[PDB]
């Protein structure tokens, strides 16, 4: 339910994944939120995926 | 561009910190008022006790 701006950037020449070997393109779409509960559950979710 | 609103957040928190600082000043001024009131009343007490001492003496 988060509503803060988006620090956008893109990664070119995607060096392989550290542990598998997949040279697949990457990017970052980052946002910051104040709620501690969010800092728990959102990060739990992202670790999940 | 988005740093504009991040700076808006910093403005809000700086205003809040100004409130905390002025509220610490309010605490300290309350302590000063406590000192002044206590010294005022104990001065009245001391004067009264001296007056009763002189009257009884």
């Amino acid at each position: 339910r988060g509503n803060v701006f988006l620090r956008q950037a893109e990664i070119e020449n995607p060096l392989e994944d550290p542990v598998t070997g997949d040279y697949v393109h990457k990017s970052v779409f980052i946002i910051f939120f104040q709620g501690d509960q969010l800092k728990n559950r959102v990060k739990k979710i992202c670790e999940g995926f | 561009s988005q740093t504009q609103g991040i700076q808006q957040l910093l403005q809000a928190e700086k205003r809040a910190a100004e409130k905390v600082a002025d509220a610490r000043k309010r605490k300290a001024r309350r302590l000063k008022q406590a000192k002044e009131e206590a010294q005022m009343e104990v001065e009245q007490y001391r004067r009264e006790r001296e007056q009763e001492f002189q009257s009884k003496q």
